RNA sequence: UCAACCUCAUCUG
């Protein structure tokens, strides 16, 4: 009777922002990105790619509550770098990696067949 | 500061299985690709059932559950079909759904096995993976099952009926060299199929500078989507999720400025 | 009769006046929630929709309350009733009442229970005042009350079908009284025994013991992930304990960030050698036992129920007595969160391999049992030949029983010690016993070595049949097997007679519990 | 179920 | 009693703090004038806590001694327990 | 009551395999050999067929309410 | 006629006694039902020894 | 059930093979409600003549 | 051997237990005679010549395991568990959901729970055959991992796989039957089944009376939400009074069967059965066959659950901290034997005192099928993909869904109905 | 309405305030028969 | 804009 509908896991209700950016006052050059209706799938990918960046001092993600559907990513970068830029670059790098993976998987498929 | 270039080598390709290896990739990327295999690959399955007459022993919602779990061929038109929420028309239409019908009566004395074959689709591309058959119910003489169903696009995050895959086998570091798992007695542990160690050596020597790479996948299709296209659709869907995230992030950054 | 109406329990005086059924109360099953804080409780939406709190309409809250009234009883964050100044209760459930939706100062909007409301949480029986505590509401999906696991011990609650009552204060005055006199962070230390009522428990305790070993080294990503779940974090990553060859933090180094303020504590781990304090390596402690927290930093040690548990002088108790109750609440919550995520990494389990011991261990256990049975045979022969002489204050029967019991108990203890020697570091029974999370060395011994003597009414299994225990045994057999000694372990499996005698012992324990409840309840009522 | 000094 | 010959503790007890905070909260929710300048606080209990910290709650506690006499201690006079 | 569609643990379709399982048991095949022939590999899928109790046949003995 | 005695099900005087499982199915009774209870006012009652 | 004496409730040795040792209700009826063992039979009675 | 061979051919040989008694092979012994009889638990171990304990055995037990009852006979490896845990399992097995009878469709019984997909246990006791547990099982075999995953299995709770639940795992049907009898007490005062009318009948409620048919009884197949009018009964008032029955609050079911008969008095009598399909939630109670139960702490999808190399994700995750204090080692032995049975294809034998089934033999059997001797398995964390450092005990164990469900227990009160005498809130 | 007979499974139409006895068999147990309105089941 | 009390038995922590 109190069971949430399944579509709540990924469908934004009206007036809900996918991303909200709030700066972290405790430390300079740090930010906190709150992604709504997202899970570990995107969070772990983004955290790993942010960790690969040398100018990202801190990168972490958390699900504040398993029953609710939200991801919080803290990103702290060096001076002369912006955490928002680090997030954008992480996303673009992951997109490029996934596209390369798609192309090579298609080639591997075509080669496993037809020979 | 940039993404690595992954490489794929497909070892096995059968109508039910894809065994491949992804090298030069992160553990997070590999795990999330597996995760998208399981939960975020769109598929077609029955989600609306209306039972005109059910005199079978199984109650109506039991029949509806079993009908939902029946796989449906979704190779091509699942990409063409729209989600019901996206479709402009009220309720369901040919663009947002596929209609199935079941009209079975056991007039004969012998028990009638209602199968997925008795489900008849309005569009030929979606069929209940019939081309034995999944048994929906057994009908005694004088028992009848009549129903109309609508099948919609969706992914396994909504419901396990929309899982395109049966079992995604994911393994990294077949010989424990990163010591991510610390065996109390290494010798008692069976060797992995992908293990390259000699029989004498239970574990590879600890590699201090190693990082998890060369992930091994075995994706078994449920028959709705071909095992190759499960992987391709999962990669494309993860890329689309990242692109949507980037678009929203750019909009909010512009708003902050 | 009129006397019967007023006389006993269920009478007017006791059943209707001293205690009575009350409104604004909700009962449901409880399930764990590690993510909730100590004071937070998890409330289903239906329960929060039925229960209401009346809020006086003021100039500063008139807009929000009018929005809630507009939503009504149907939309969840709404109002069930509007009480006018005259006392007339406009009903928002039944029909729009468009003219009566207006709010003015002095009206009372009976809004639905929302996040941040203070509610009393109760479990029966309320044996002590920690059984009723004030919790801050958080509304979560599904239909169970969800409470933090550090709060289970005061309530005596386990999530195996238990239910908890919830009482909602209906006035600001009583809300403030509940919040101040009964809030869970204020209830951490009991006046009964001047110890904390709550401590780290279950998975978190075992994972803390594993986390604070010297061996635990955490890489950069794991450190960042764990610092994500530390709410009191200053945002500064500590310099790792090992800078080169690769930057690796330590479990103690990260737990030092959990410990709040500057707290000074000295404890000792459960497996602390008594020789270490007297001899050399007092402050080096080869086993990393002892526990030294200086300036709120864990310099050395492995934490267990003695350091993070409900005992006087614990790190929790010192935190409450030094930093205050709010900071201690944060301390509990942070321990649970970051240690549970590290446990997600390391993992914990129990299997058959824990119950298995070495072949040499099993052989030694068998030899000890053989020697004990032979010694009992010798004592029985001495008694039969009348060589035995009564111990002062005891009959010959009583002294014979005492000697046999001593031999059997000594053999049982020796087998248990052999089984415990067999245990490896990786053994998980030993992990749970050492951490203090669950189990005891007695349980390990019974699992691995010997179940032990089955005794009913403080004596070996009685001669229920005519001069024998079971029909399978010959009459007048006082040996270990006949009178109830179980040499097989649980893993080995009890033989049929041992099974029946073990059932006799378990039955006695169950009867004791069931009989105990009522007598203790009567005593408690009389004292109060 | 253990011994005479323990528990039943 | 008078300012002299006050024998009760100068510190405010936990129960006195609870009842004072609740009473002031109820008054504030009943449109009573607020002594402290609220910094965007719209919760009557939070405003009452803020007033208690600033020692501006306009209440005097009458503590009844067991002999029947009473002592009037102002909230300002009492030392806040927390 | 009737063989479930899809193994609970993984989701491989096991609903089409019960009649073939019974036929292979009638042939001579041991339960394990029949399970292997049907293609069930993981013990999760083998649990579905191995532990299944088919009560639908007992329920079909009772006459229908409407004939 | 002096009275009516409730009959324990599947006892010698029950109608279900001596009936094969097919006949029990024809009467909408379970072949596996043990019996040993009385139907009093439509409710199954079991005498406890 | 009200009686708190722990004598009538305890598993007697003579229950072996005739009453289940494990199966008893828990609460006020521990050891007071019992269940027959699988092979146990109860005498129906006979004429001593 | 003659008697055993004749009994083995029992049917079409007209040899039965009564012939065994008549031959003098077996004998019925009561407690008084049990006091005067030397018994042997087993023939081979005891009757045969050894160091002579007794040489005057007068009887032999047919099998020791028969000392247990009906509910304790389903417990696998009961000799490896602590004694109170077997009592707990007897109590809980009386509460498991399964197909109670095959004629459940015909019976209109209040509070009937029937499980969708019952399964027979992979590890079974022989005496279960005589309890008909195979014919009408109660519970499902489930892949269970004994691990501390996210803290939602702590204390006694249980983490469950949401995908498995979505695939039919432990889904049940709850039938509630309502009875109403129209009756005439006064000569001018009668009760009639009819659809109540707002004007004609003085007593009415907000509850929708539209679903009632012409006869005043809801037809089968109509969804009925809580507080809707199942049966419409009106009493002539010497205009009319509404005595119509309503659904129990939060029932939220679909009508299954509506029967209209005449009772013994000759008055019209109506029974209406409502189906509510209950899917496992995160409050429902599940228990193993070894006396340790627990509510569902949380449900994670298949992507979130830990996975083995083969891709198997546990249906149920139970906290390891349950095992040590309770000492239910039979649970661990049943997991190991179930793994062996599922890979082998046989059904494991867990008779209490077999003496031919050691734990070591089960481990050696499991080794042949490619798994670790002790049943541990390298589990990969579902969220991050990293191998869990401690290898986790996984196996197929039989679990039962107890009738206690959170939906039946959730309750809340706010200025509701009040008693007449005390003028205090009501009870229940 | 129309009530299906318990035993002979033949639909008989019984008016209100009429004894519940099937024509041609006499059985006193009738069943209300499934509704014409149709209810949507989500296959979930 | 809206339904009884007794009694007993069975279960729950
Ligand atoms: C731990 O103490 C509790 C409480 O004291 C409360 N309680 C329970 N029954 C009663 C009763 O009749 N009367 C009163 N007054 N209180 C009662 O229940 C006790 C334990 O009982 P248990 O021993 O069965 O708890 P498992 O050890 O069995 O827990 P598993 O592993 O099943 O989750
Ligand atoms: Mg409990
Ligand atoms: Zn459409
Ligand atoms: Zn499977
Ligand atoms: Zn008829």
């Amino acid at each position: 009777m109190n069971a949430p509908p399944a579509f709540e896991s990924f469908l934004l209700f009206e007036g809900e922002k996918k991303i909200t950016i709030n700066k972290d006052t405790k430390v300079p050059n740090a930010c906190l990105f709150t992604i709504n209706k997202e899970d570990h799938t995107l969070g772990n990918i983004i955290k790993s790619q942010l960790l690969k960046d040398p100018q990202v001092l801190f990168a972490g993600y958390k699900v504040p509550h398993p029953l609710e559907h939200k991801i919080i990513i803290r990103v702290q970068t060096t001076p002369d770098y912006s955490p928002q830029e680090a997030f954008t670059n992480a996303i673009t790098d992951l997109i490029s990696e996934l596209s390369l993976l798609e192309e090579r998987f298609r080639v591997a498929i075509k080669d496993k067949q037809e020979g | 500061p940039y993404a690595n270039q992954p490489t794929v080598r497909i070892t096995e390709l059968t109508d039910e299985n894809v065994k491949f290896i992804i090298e030069n990739t992160d553990l997070a990327v590999a795990n999330s690709i597996r995760r998208v295999f399981i939960a975020e690959v769109p598929i077609i399955a029955i989600d609306w059932v209306q039972i005109d007459a059910n005199s079978s022993v199984l109650h109506d919602e039991f029949i509806a559950h079993r009908l939902g779990l029946i796989p449906l061929t979704s190779d091509d038109i699942v990409d063409k079909l729209q989600y019901s929420r996206d479709c402009t028309c009220e309720e369901f239409c040919p663009e947002c759904s596929v209609e199935f019908t079941l009209d079975v009566r056991c007039n004969e004395d012998q028990t009638r096995h209602v199968t997925s074959r008795d489900l008849i689709s309005n569009s030929p591309r979606v069929i209940p993976v019939t081309s034995d058959d999944i048994l929906i119910v057994k009908l005694r003489k004088g028992q009848e099952l009549r129903l109309r169903a609508y099948a919609k696009k969706g992914f396994g995050k909504e419901h396990a009926k929309w899982n395109p895959t049966a079992g995604v086998a994911f393994e990294y570091d077949p010989d424990n060299a990163l010591r991510h798992t610390v065996y109390p007695k290494p010798e008692e542990w069976p060797k992995s199929e992908y293990s390259e160690l000699d029989e004498d050596e239970s574990q590879a020597p600890y590699d201090p500078n190693g990082k998890p790479e060369r992930f091994y996948y075995n994706v078994e299709s449920c028959g709705s989507l071909r095992p190759e296209t499960i992987v391709l659709s999962a990669l494309s869907g993860l890329k689309k999720k990242l692109s949507d995230l980037q678009t929203q992030l750019s909009h909010e950054i512009q708003s902050d400025v | 009769s009129l006397k019967q109406r007023l006389k006993g329990k269920e009478g007017r005086v006791r059943g209707n006046l001293m205690g009575k059924r009350v409104d604004f109360s909700a009962r449901t099953v409880i399930t764990p929630d590690p993510n909730l804080s100590i004071d937070q409780v998890g409330v289903p939406r239906s329960i929060a929709a039925n229960m209401t709190f009346a809020e006086i309409v003021t100039p500063f809250n008139i807009d929000r309350l009018q929005e809630l009234v507009r939503r009504g009883n149907s939309q969840y964050p709404g109002a069930k009733y509007i009480i006018r100044d005259n006392g007339d209760r406009i009903d928002l459930r039944f029909h729009p009442k468009p003219s009566d939706l207006h709010l003015q100062t002095g009206y009372k909007v009976e809004r639905h229970m929302c996040d941040g409301d203070i509610v009393i949480f109760n479990r029966q029986p309320t044996l002590h005042k920690m059984s009723m505590m004030g919790h801050r509401v958080r509304i979560l999906p599904w239909s169970t009350f969800r409470l933090n696991l550090s709060v289970t011990t005061p309530y005596n609650a386990d999530f195996d079908g238990d239910e908890m009552n919830l009482h909602l204060p209906q006035s600001l005055e009583t809300r403030a009284e509940i919040q101040e006199l009964a809030m869970v962070p204020r209830m951490i230390v009991t006046p009964q025994s001047n110890r904390p009522v709550m401590g780290i428990v279950q998975d978190t305790l075992t994972a803390v013991r594993k986390f604070t070993k010297r061996d635990v080294f955490l890489e950069r990503g794991e450190v960042m992930n764990l610092l994500m779940f530390l709410s009191t974090w200053d945002g500064k990553v500590p310099q790792p304990a090992i800078l080169k060859p690769r930057p690796l933090w330590t479990g103690k180094q990260i737990f030092s960030l959990i410990i709040p303020g500057h707290i000074n504590c000295i404890r000792t781990h459960s497996t602390h050698p008594d020789d270490e304090d007297s001899g050399p390596y007092k402050h080096i402690s080869p086993g990393d036992t002892k526990v030294v927290v200086e300036n709120g930093e864990l310099i050395m040690g492995i934490l267990c129920k003695k350091s993070l548990g409900t005992s006087a002088g614990s790190l929790v108790h010192i935190s409450y007595l030094e930093m205050g109750h709010d900071i201690t609440r944060l301390f509990y919550s942070n321990i649970q969160t970051v240690i549970n995520n590290w446990l997600l990494i390391e993992g914990h389990t129990i299997g058959i391999g824990d119950s298995i011991a070495d072949s040499k261990t099993y052989q030694d256990i068998q030899n000890t049992i053989k020697k004990a049975k032979q010694d009992v045979i010798e004592v029985i022969e001495k008694a039969h030949n009348n060589e035995l002489e009564p111990t002062p204050g005891n009959t010959l029967r009583q002294t014979f029983e005492n000697q046999v019991n001593r031999i059997l108990n000594d053999a049982r203890d020796k087998t248990g010690s052999s089984a415990q020697k067999s245990l490896s570091e990786y053994n998980n029974f030993k992990s749970m016993v050492v951490s203090g999370a669950k189990g005891s060395k007695i349980n390990i011994s019974q699992v691995i070595a010997v179940v032990g003597q089955q005794n009913v009414e403080g004596k070996r299994i009685p001669f229920g049949f005519k001069h024998r225990t079971l029909p399978h045994f010959i009459k007048d057999d006082y040996g270990p097997e006949s009178r109830g000694f179980v040499e097989n372990s649980y893993l080995a499996g009890l033989t049929p007679t041992e099974f029946f005698f073990h059932a006799m012992g378990g039955r006695e324990g169950l009867i004791d519990t069931a009989v105990k409840t009522a007598e203790t309840g009567y005593i408690q009522r009389r004292l109060i | 179920i253990w011994g005479i000094g323990c528990n039943p | 009693q008078a300012n002299q010959k006050r024998i009760t503790t100068p510190y405010m007890t936990k129960y006195e703090r609870a009842r004072v905070l609740g009473t002031r909260a109820l008054q504030i929710a009943m449109c009573a004038p607020v002594m402290v300048e609220l910094e965007g606080e719209t919760d009557p209990l939070l405003i009452a806590m803020k007033e208690l910290k600033a020692r501006k709650i306009p209440i005097i506690i009458r503590r009844y001694l067991p002999d029947g006499s009473y002592e009037d201690w102002g909230v300002d006079e009492l030392i806040i327990s927390d | 009551m009737i063989i479930p569609v899809r193994c609970f643990t993984c989701g491989k379709i096991v609903g089409n395999k019960w009649e073939a399982y019974l036929g292979l048991l009638q042939a001579e095949y041991t339960e394990g050999d029949a399970l292997d022939a049907l293609g069930l590999k993981r013990y999760c899928c083998r649990r579905m067929l191995l532990a299944h109790v088919d009560l639908i046949e007992k329920l079909l003995n009772y006459a229908p309410l409407e004939k | 006629f002096i009275g009516k005695i409730p009959i324990m099900l599947r006892s010698t005087y029950c109608l279900l006694n001596g009936l094969t499982d097919r006949d029990l199915c024809e009467l909408n009774e379970c072949p596996l039902d043990p019996g040993g209870y009385f139907i009093i006012n439509g409710s199954e009652k079991v005498l406890i020894a | 059930r009200d009686g708190k004496l722990a004598k009538p409730r305890q598993l007697h040795n003579t229950l072996w093979g005739m009453v289940c040792p494990a199966e008893t209700p828990e609460g006020h009826a521990v050891g007071l409600v019992k269940n027959l063992a699988l092979m146990a039979y109860i005498s129906v009675g006979s004429q001593p003549s | 051997k003659r008697h055993i061979d004749q009994l083995k051919e029992r049917e079409y040989n007209n040899y039965s237990w009564q012939d065994l008694v008549a031959s003098g092979v077996v004998e019925y012994i009561d407690t008084l005679e049990e006091e005067t009889v030397m018994l042997a638990m087993t023939p081979d171990d005891l009757q045969e010549k050894e160091v002579a304990y007794c040489s005057t055995y007068t009887h032999c037990e047919i099998h020791p395991s028969m000392i247990l009852g009906v509910c304790a006979s389903i417990i696998p490896f009961p000799d490896h568990n602590q004694s109170p845990r077997n009592t707990y399992q007897s109590a809980m097995g009386k509460q498991a959901m399964g197909v109670y009878i095959t004629n459940f469709h015909v019976r209109m019984d209040t509070l009937a729970h029937v499980l969708y997909y019952p399964q027979k246990p992979l590890v079974t006791t022989r005496s279960m055959e005589y309890l008909r547990f195979r014919e009408l099982p109660a519970g499902i075999n489930s892949i269970v991992a004994i691990a501390s995953y996210t803290g939602y299995n702590q204390e006694d709770s249980v983490i469950m796989n949401r995908s498995a639940v979505d695939r039919g795992f432990f889904r049940s049907v709850f039938y509630r039957s309502y009875k109403e009898q129209e009756s005439k007490k006064g000569f001018d005062q009668e009760e009639v089944f009819e659809k109540p009318t707002r004007e004609t009948c003085q007593g009415m409620r907000h509850a929708i009376y539209d679903k009632l048919d012409d006869d005043g009884l809801i037809a089968p197949g109509v969804r009925v939400s809580g507080d809707d009018v199942i049966i419409g009964k009106t009493v002539t008032l010497p205009t009319k009074r509404d005595c119509s029955t309503f659904l129990r609050t939060s029932e939220t079911g679909i009508v299954d069967q509506v029967m209209v008969t005449l009772n013994q008095e000759g008055y019209k009598f109506c029974k209406i059965r409502v189906r509510s399909v209950r899917i496992p939630q995160i409050g429902d109670k599940f228990a193993s066959r070894h006396g340790q139960k627990g509510t569902c702490g949380i449900q994670y999808r298949q992507e979130d659950m830990p996975f083995t190399c083969e891709g198997i994700t546990p249906d149920i995750i139970i906290n390891p901290h349950a095992i040590p204090s309770r000492m239910t080692i039979g649970h661990l032995i049943e997991c190991l034997q179930g793994k062996v049975s599922a890979n082998k294809g046989e059904i494991g034998d867990a008779t209490p005192f077999n003496d031919a089934v050691n734990v070591q033999k089960i481990s050696n059997l499991l080794s042949d099928y490619g798994y670790h001797l002790r049943g541990n398995e390298v589990l990969y964390n579902g969220f991050t993909g990293r191998k869990i450092t401690s290898q986790i005990f996984i196996g197929p164990t039989y679990y039962q869904r107890l009738k206690h469900m959170v939906d039946d227990k959730i309750h809340s009160r706010a200025r509701g109905p009040i008693q007449i005498l005390n003028r205090q809130p009501m009870e229940g | 309405m129309i009530y299906i007979c318990g035993e002979c499974h033949t639909e008989n139409e019984i008016k209100s305030r009429d004894p519940i006895r099937c024509r041609e068999c006499g059985y006193r147990i009738m069943y209300k028969k499934r509704t014409k309105r149709l209810v949507v089941f989500d296959a979930r």
